């Protein structure tokens, strides 16, 4: 079976996922810095 | 959501470790075991007993009990009959478990092959980052991996696993039946005991909640 | 209030779970089991110490357990000492039979209500991702996700387990019952003194789960 | 043991995180807002 | 709100872990789970050595343990070998079924903390994600969310599970104990040498746990 | 974007070959290596061709290492002792050969999805550490899916699928050495042909081949 | 090929370690793993368990080969090796076979229970860190959002108070587990070596002939794990 705090586990990143949901709730896009981003994240995977 | 792709990918991973596992034969006989215990069903043990019940007042439909009787006519002892029924006994029971298991494996391996296709969705989504509205939408056909992974692991594998043993079980009933009222044929005992003693296999491990 | 209710979430769970449950046992069988728990539930068991006293009160002068009341119609009748036994030995294997199936039919659907819980939470963030733009309006959508996953949980660890649990529990405290009783109907039959009996029948009253009292 | 659904629902779990922070990453918060959340969680927490 | 939303998690918590194990043992049976705990964390197990010491004392002549004592009664009351072993045989099998029930009891609220845990995270996220635009509202759910999963964690990991695993060890010691006194007792109703004894006796402090040398 | 992937690789593989070089030696691994390249190149002698090769000598009375074992020892050993004996050694060794390739495998399989666990906290710590770089946080989210991603394959498409393998190889050759065994004891009662042939038709049914029939 | 896993498992050691350390955030995991199983062994016992591990780790056991020469030059003939001089010694200031048997079974059964007691030890740590790194996860969680002050803040801290997660995982997999397997390989390594050396002293004072009690030897080293090497 799996480890007995692997249900503490799920639960903490369950828990982080939500207040991270709750930051982009109040959030606003930056177009700039999503063309970063993509830029960093094509370098990084070999594109 | 509908993707073929997904469903293509889950289906063929699980294939795939399936036939690392057992071997293309073994798989479909698997696959028709399943069939046979789904699209057919098992003859109620209630039945059974009033056949031999019958054949005792008398002195055959099922394969096993045409099998018996086939045995017991040309002048057989109980110990050769007892040990052929005992064999086909045995041989009907590993068939069910080879199938249970064939299928379980598909029901552990079929969730892995999910997140492995919605892993390699998500590195190709990532890796041609264009519009922002679009990293959105994405992830619902990734995540059509996982989900489809789950939904055969819990609604499709699993479940034929169950139905798979249940029949195992419904069928080594109803042979150990065919082969007690074989074992008091050959013995020449009355009626009435014969079927007290066959309706004392009413209870079984699964049919007492219907009592 | 209306953020913890969900039409779809519950019919997916349920749903799949009886689904599910339906692939191993037929539907007379699952009614059945819920007879079962809920003759568990509303009613409780005879106390054995209230037994004891019961046998030997109608001892010397040779009613509300039916039990008790077929062996006695049985001694009435008069049959021998083996069609009692084997009559009581029946009727024992067969509740302890029923009850570990009603135990087994809770715990299928306990272990099948966090699967489908997992299988709606996956439905309900493909339909949230689905539609997101923009991270803004994406509070409420996860909230039909984690309502489903919540269902699951709630349903497996505080509905289905404790009754399949609570069922173990009631085999245990009707299976000493019926030693009990058994033991007792015997001994009218042989006719032995009220006081012979008592010696022996409480020396294993604390079996098993009552250990920890003593 | 634990049943492997719970390791299925961590991994998911720990994939949306991964990507949660990536949206956040290029995302700007409003202050006033962050503030006021601020504000709840300090009262609620003590 | 602040105590809100702590008594609110603790009872989730707490509350639910008592009612799964409630379906599952009797309160009598929480209750003697309860003391042997107790007795198993307030009190020193008594050292084999000095076990040893007293029954090669008596030995040597042919009591604070009650064990002890009861073996001694029966052996002076002039009864055979088997009855002897029989009852404390007997008396072995109701402790280590005693510990093992509670170990059980502990263990099941090991596993149920931090189901309870989980439930309280997906109440709390859920009341936050419905409640974005209530800032009033998003603080005490998170709080309510976040100490349920830290006080199933600590419970299950810092509380019920070393409970149960001291129990385990104490219902060890208590077998060895025993096992122990039930050999004295039958060589010394057999009479054999007091050095002989000595030595066997001896040879059992190097079991299990005891390799600390 | 050659470092996120050679830190992916590094995590996931090291650390897997780390964990499994404290569990096994590298004379074993390697041996397991050998093992499995064996059983994945070379398809098991089918028990039909031996239990025909087996009627073949036992009417006139290679190709096959036991084969040739088994004539070669009973050319010169004409007790059936000794040769049963050696026989039943050799079918042992290669099943405790198949099982402990088995387990490393196994070991393998086991260790890396932990490792893929332990890529995705790193590449989220780093992440979340920087969260104002563009060219920090690409890298990371790299190596956090990387990890996770070869894990989930490594785990699930190379070591488990390897392990059972090795496990129907094992499986097969145990079934074919009986039967080569069965087939000397046979030639050495001088059993008929027949009876023997009828006497390993219930031993070519039997489990994993239950399905075909 | 051997050189190249060994130098691949030591990098995926050295940047773990590196990874690792950062001081405040190990030591909660290490605190808090050493409170929970101190209530399952005794500080003694963790301290043989400490040693055991160490002695496994720095020495290394002697080899089957080495034995089986000394064993058959000996037996031929009618050592640094502290089981083999026991054993001599016992054989030779005069006893009957069963005691010298007795004797070494009951060494050979403490070397395998105090190797069983460490091997527990460490499974109990490794199981144990990684609770201990999600509770203290949780703490410096609770932390940050009760002390939420700055935006660009945030990100920063939180990957401070998961870094104790990792550690934990980084302790569980990669130190405590690996332990107990070495732990476990060395009682095996050790229970082969003491066997040898008693059927060897039984065969030497009982006075066997060598060539079959070599055979036997060899039979004894071709099974086990080091069955994949031959
Ligand atoms: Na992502
Ligand atoms: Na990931």
């Amino acid at each position: 079976g799996l480890p007995l705090w692997m249900g503490t586990f799920a639960d903490l990143m369950s828990l982080l996922m939500c207040f991270f949901v709750l930051l982009l709730s109040f959030s606003e896009m930056d177009v700039l810095k999503f063309k970063q981003i993509a830029g960093s994240m094509k370098f990084a995977f070999g594109v | 959501f509908v993707d073929v792709t997904s469903i293509l990918i889950v289906v063929g991973g699980s294939i795939f470790v399936v036939l690392m596992k057992f071997t293309m034969g073994q798989f479909f006989g698997a696959t028709k075991i399943a069939g046979k215990a789904f699209m057919f069903k098992a003859d109620e043990p209630e039945d059974l007993i009033a056949k031999i019940v019958e054949m005792a007042d008398a002195a055959i439909n099922n394969t096993f009990m045409q099998k018996g009787i086939d045995l017991l006519v040309d002048g057989h002892d109980a110990d050769v009959v007892r040990a052929a029924l005992k064999k086909d006994i045995a041989l009907t029971d590993e068939r069910h478990t080879q199938g249970t298991g064939v299928f379980r494996a598909f029901g552990d391996v079929a969730p892995a092959m999910g997140m492995i296709g919605t892993l390699v969705g998500l590195v190709a989504m990532l890796s041609n980052m264009d519009d922002p509205k679009a990293i959105g939408p994405a992830m619902a056909v990734a995540l059509l991996t996982t989900l489809y992974g789950a939904i055969l692991s819990n609604m499709v594998f699993f479940p034929i696993a169950d139905k798979l043993s249940l029949r195992r079980d419904q069928e080594t009933l109803n042979r150990r039946l065919i082969m007690d009222g074989v074992l008091a044929i050959q013995d020449g005992q009355n009626p009435r005991v014969i079927d007290s003693y066959l309706k004392n296999y009413l209870n079984e491990g699964k049919r007492a909640l219907e009592i």
